[PDB]
RNA sequence: AUAUAUGCAUAAAGACCAGGCU
DNA sequence: ATTAAAAGATAAAGTAGTTGAGCCTGGTCATTACTAGT
DNA sequence: ACTAGTAATAACTACTTTATCTTTTAAT
């Protein structure tokens, strides 16, 4: 009961639905694109815009609040980003199953 | 046409065609393009879900970036602030991706593209799973093995238990 | 639809230990939150003791909703469940 | 804060384009669709209240509230004073002042006649019994619902609206 | 090992820095007094206090 | 470089909540002084890249005793090196 | 085999009904066991009978 | 039931004891000491 | 530091039948946290500003069908890591049936 | 330093100074890098 | 505009009010918290009907708090703006940058771009008004408008109307 | 028309390794 | 009538997971050859 | 004409899989 008041109704989770994150969904849930390898600008605080520690991703200190939600580190749950890959990459946890699909469908017409 | 036989070698899929036969590498792009042509009925009958679990989503083309709460900032000694293993791994992955892009816009010595792409795939795999059998695991800068998300999840000292 | 009629209830008419503990805790919390008391208070000051006194006299205004495995439920008043 | 019977509609792989509201295309959104659900979940037609019908139902609801509160005892100010709360009181006086001046049929006998005469999208009957119509051209120009029906007969219905109902 | 290894007791405030136990509850706890350390948890609500008093006593 | 000195709120930041009045002008507590827990025994300040912040090591929170010995010397690099030995009775 | 089961669940689009005790514990809810195997209503009739 | 079965295991020619309990629980296809008890007719 | 309530303690509480005590021990005496979820995607991508009372979901363009949940912070971290590993655990407060 | 793994650990330990006997016992200690109850038994040849 | 809707509300009752008059207190809470409010999905709520004997159902005792949760289902009358719907209104303020009009509790703003060029604002008129050849729009004059935009702030609805079509104007 | 700012009264290292305790 | 073709049973071998609870203490957290300031 | 940042340099039990086998069937 120590949390700040919210107008959203409070209930409990009744069902958990699992699945895979589509690229469209990944782009939609993201708030910033990460493309800059560097972290600092010239080492005077103010992290790189679009970097791995963009302020839009979230807040971890009381000095600066989150630029997306507007709350402090005690309430901000963190916000995700997206990074575009030049080439497609296999998923290590899905290496065998994909191969099994390769043994089910055709490699030209994509039919069973 | 005649289907090929697919074998697994490390993080690679070797496709051999019995015609002597011809062995080639199954690039993720071709497999993703083939998977994108699966009809919804065939996807349903393959044990997948049209709405939730589509097969071509199994291949990564865009990488989510977790907030800094997942990878909290560390400070090795007072004022100096270090980075977690996840931060360094994401930095290495992004460096590999920008290397791929900047060498693709330049000339094309195909072997160089292949080996850089394999390095990027290895980095992504070790980000997702550093306990891959059959190949050496990725080492952190200090020499210790990189703590991947899989190591964080499983185990007695892991997240769940 | 999911409710079961009063004349068709098949569950036991006794109060289980878990039900007794849950009712005692809920009544104690409600009394501590300034709720009306249906029994006289002579010398006791613990809300748990007041809840136990109310339970002994069968005056607790709560209803147990026992859930069958299929999804249907039976509603039993606290004034009709036998307390040992 | 409040919720209705229609809900669910979770995320799907393919997005839907027809989401925006437009009365010209006779699209009302998922909340006000053709079919709604009652307490028992049975399908029911959408209920649209014309300004005269709305006036009658508001007067009935206010008199029922007066019976419930005062107990068996006429003016817009009195009906506004029946309810409590500054926001609610302001809203009710505003809607009564908007509705009494623009109510075409302010009497119960004409309301019953319209019931019968009215006796088809409910938006069409609501807009016919809501805003004044005198010519077919202006009736179809104001809202294009009457323009494309393929069973129009606007001459006779507008003659009825002008003579049998209140001119 | 079993449910008898975690039971609800009544607090008696005493001097010195050791938990005091009746000798008859050592066997269900499988404990002796040669240097054993034991843990105590305090409920923070009326419902859980009633649950401890009526179920785990 | 870090400095062994008694820190003050006027020129040092991030001071601990413990007692700093038991220190001398060199930032080291004199031997033979009875001390309780959560008290500063060695006072060290480090500059920032209020130009200094506190880095003093306090006593253990659940430990009391009497300062028995204080040793000051130099390390391999050439800076100060302090060892404070405290004695208590069980 | 936490990660393998989770990956299989993600690939197979499995649905968890949250009827067991483990997933109720990890989600910080009242598990449907012991005192949580029912719900407590309010006796309107007896309160009115006062 | 699980606790009441596991508790005696802490305290404690065919295989017997903890190895036999583990062999039973794991459903081993190969038995360390296979045996059959054969009963004959009354005569 | 704080004492550890291990798996065997959880088993003992399950055997005792004290669900409320276990819930309070693992939530109120530990990392309780409040999160916001969307009633469409089911994902934890809802941007919430309680100072000005604005709830929004970028993906599903939702601003009304948004709920709040009380969950352990470790559960939040697990869900975020699963999202980072291209897995989408959707928390729904209603049974589709 | 580079090969932290695949190397014997615990060869050198901090000397115990709790008491004289403990110090002597620590100075006269042998260990086997095996980390099977066969090697843990007291063999007859240990006399 | 005026529609009939089926709504459900979740109401929390403190244990201090657990008395024989709790049904009337829940009814009073419903009457206070439904009418006069606005929602994005439903629009402005006009009022509720048959609220004297509405079924409050059975309460839900929240574990760990002791308050009772009631799900009250009711039939109400609401008001919701529509895109492209023409409506009659009475104007309130007239300014060169535009003029406002009232449709129930809703305020609809018409910008100067959406008045035909025949009507011209004149500050010299008493009251200030838009006049044209046999055309007059003062404050408090009946006008016809067409809604060409709606936007929600949870608490209120804001709408913009246009009179740039045939058979639209003062009546 | 104000007047400069020349200022800041708590931040939480965590992960591995080794040796012991019942 | 009898034996080449081969689809399929299945025998044999390669691979992979995983190990009782908690509690305390102390120690560590690289390295050096290339290229720019004064 | 010299210096210091500085960045890159385990057995036990189980399942699964593969190739071998071969028996089987229709074809020589
Ligand atoms: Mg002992
Ligand atoms: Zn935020
Ligand atoms: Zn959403």
């Amino acid at each position: 009961s120590q949390f700040p008041y919210s107008s959203a109704p409070l209930r409990s989770v009744k069902e958990v639905q699992f699945g895979l994150l589509s690229p469209e969904e990944i782009r939609a849930i993201s708030v910033v694109k990460i493309e800059y390898p560097e972290i600092m600008d010239e080492s005077r605080q103010r992290p790189r815009e679009g970097g791995l520690n963009d302020p839009k991703l979230g807040s971890i200190d009381r000095n600066f609040k989150c630029q997306t939600c507007g709350e402090g580190m005690a309430e901000c749950p963190g916000h995700f980003g997206h990074m575009e890959l030049a080439k497609p990459v296999f998923h290590i946890g899905f290496i065998p199953k994909i191969k099994k699909v390769c043994e089910c469908i055709c490699m030209n017409c994509g039919k069973l | 046409n005649t289907q090929p036989v697919v074998r697994k070698d490390g993080m690679k899929l070797w496709g051999t065609w019995k015609k002597q036969p011809e062995r080639k590498l199954l690039t993720p792009g071709e497999i993703l393009n083939v998977f994108k042509h699966i009809s919804p009925e065939d996807c349903f009958r393959l044990g997948f879900n049209e709405d939730y679990a589509r097969p071509e989503w199994m291949i990564i083309t865009v990488l989510p970036v977790p907030p800094p709460q997942v990878r909290p900032s560390i400070a090795m000694d007072e004022t100096t602030q270090g980075q977690d293993d996840l931060t360094h791994k994401l930095s290495d992955i992004l460096k590999a991706n920008i290397n791929v892009q900047k060498l693709e816009m330049d000339g094309s010595p195909q072997h160089i593209i292949n080996e850089v792409e394999q390095l990027l795939q290895f980095h992504v795999a070790t980000y997702m799973d550093n306990d891959i059998a059959g190949q050496p695991q990725a080492l952190q800068k200090s020499g210790r093995p990189v703590k991947a998300i899989r190591a964080r999840l499983k185990g007695k000292e892991g997240r769940l238990r | 639809e999911l409710a079961i009629l009063k004349e068709e209830r098949t569950t036991t008419p006794y109060l289980t230990k878990y039900e007794r503990a849950r009712i005692l805790g809920t009544r104690a919390l409600q009394i501590s939150m300034n709720a009306p008391v249906l029994v006289d208070i002579e010398g006791e000051t613990d809300p748990l003791q007041i809840a136990m006194k109310e339970l002994s006299q069968r005056k607790i205004p709560l209803v147990i909703r026992r859930y069958l495995p299929d999804g249907s439920y039976e509603d039993w008043g606290c004034d009709e469940l036998i307390v040992d | 804060v409040s919720t209705s019977t229609v809900g669910a509609r979770r995320r799907r792989a393919k997005q839907q384009v027809d989401d925006e509201e437009n009365a010209t295309l006779l699209r009302l959104g998922p909340e006000f669709a053709l079919k709604q659900y009652d307490h028992d979940g049975n399908e029911h037609d959408l209920i649209a209240l014309s300004l005269s019908e709305s006036r009658l139902l508001i007067r009935e609801a206010l008199k029922a509230r007066s019976r419930a509160r005062n107990g068996g005892v006429i003016d817009d100010d009195e009906l506004a004073k029946v309810t409590s709360g500054a926001v609610a009181n302001g809203v009710v006086k505003k809607t009564l002042d908007y509705l009494n001046t623009f109510a075409r049929f302010k009497d119960e006998e004409t309301c019953t006649a319209v019931d019968q005469l009215l006796h088809l999208h409910p938006f069409e009957i609501a807009q016919l019994s809501s805003l004044g119509c005198e010519d077919v051209d202006e009736a179809i120009t104001l809202i294009p619902s009457l323009a494309a029906k393929k069973e129009v007969n606007l001459q006779r219905i507008l003659d009825e609206l002008n003579r049998l109902e209140d001119p | 090992l079993h449910k008898m290894s975690m039971m609800a007791h009544r607090v008696k405030v005493m001097p010195y820095s050791t938990f005091r136990l009746n000798l008859s509850v050592t066997s269900p706890y499988n404990a002796d007094f040669d240097g054993d350390e034991m843990n105590l948890h305090v409920p923070q609500s009326e419902e859980t206090r009633a649950e401890l008093s009526q179920l785990c006593a | 470089v870090e400095e062994f000195e008694k820190p003050t709120r006027a020129t040092t930041l991030r001071l601990k909540h413990g007692t700093y009045e038991k220190l001398d002008e060199d930032g080291l507590i004199a031997p033979g002084v009875r001390v309780s827990g959560d008290d500063i025994i060695i006072g060290k300040t480090t500059p920032i890249p209020h130009t200094k912040r506190d880095a003093s090591t306090p006593l253990r929170s659940t430990e009391n005793g009497i300062v028995d010995q204080v040793l000051l010397t130099t390390n391999q690099e050439g800076l100060k090196f302090v060892k404070v030995r405290m004695r208590t009775t069980k | 085999e936490t990660v393998e089961i989770l990956f299989e669940a993600g690939a197979a689009a499995e649905l968890d009904d949250c009827r067991g005790v483990s997933e109720n514990v990890m989600l910080g809810q009242l598990a449907p066991m012991g005192t949580g195997a029912f719900d407590v209503m309010i006796d309107e009739k007896l309160l009115t009978s006062l | 039931a699980a606790q009441s079965i596991g508790e005696p295991a802490t305290q404690m020619n065919v295989t017997l004891g903890v190895p036999r309990l583990k062999e039973i629980l794991n459903v081993a296809k190969n038995i360390k000491t296979p045996a059959l008890t054969v009963y004959l007719d009354r005569e | 530091g704080g004492l550890r309530f291990g798996e065997m303690e959880r088993d003992c509480m399950i055997a005792h039948g004290a669900a409320g005590f276990l819930k309070e021990r693992l939530m109120e005496a530990s990392d309780a946290f409040r999160v916001h979820v969307c009633g469409i995607c089911g994902l934890m991508s809802v941007i919430a500003n309680l100072k000005k009372n604005q709830f929004e979901c970028r993906s599903c363009k939702n601003k009304t069908n948004i709920y709040q949940l009380h969950i352990p912070y470790a559960a939040k971290l697990l869900f975020q890591e699963l999202m980072a590993m291209n897995i989408a655990p959707r928390l729904y407060t209603e049974r589709s049936g | 330093q580079k090969k932290a793994m695949s190397s014997r650990a615990g060869v050198s330990q901090v000397l115990n100074r709790y008491t004289y006997s403990s110090t002597l016992s620590h100075l006269r200690r042998t260990n086997t890098p095996i980390g099977l109850a066969k090697p843990r038994q007291l063999h007859n040849t240990h006399w | 505009m005026f529609f009939l809707k089926d709504l459900s509300l979740i109401l929390t009752l403190h244990p201090s009010y657990f008395g024989p008059q709790m049904n009337q207190y829940l009814r009073e809470k419903l009457l206070t918290d439904v009418e006069g409010t606005c929602t994005g999905q439903f629009g402005y709520i006009v009022t509720v009907l048959d609220g004297m004997n509405i079924d409050v159902g059975k309460g839900r005792i929240i574990p760990g708090s002791g308050s009772a949760e009631f799900e009250v289902k009711y039939r109400a009358v609401v008001w919701k703006p529509f895109k492209g719907e023409v409506v009659d209104a009475i104007v309130s303020n007239v300014s060169p940058i535009g003029f406002f009009a009232d449709v129930g509790p809703l305020n609809v703003f018409v910008s100067t771009r959406l008045i035909p060029d025949n009507l011209v604002y004149n500050p010299s008129n008493s009251p200030p008004a838009y006049m044209s050849n046999d055309e007059l729009i003062t404050k408090g004059s009946k006008v016809r408008l067409k809604v060409v935009g709606t936007r929600t702030d949870v608490n209120e609805i804001y709408a913009i109307g246009s009179i740039k079509e045939d058979f639209l104007g003062a009546i």
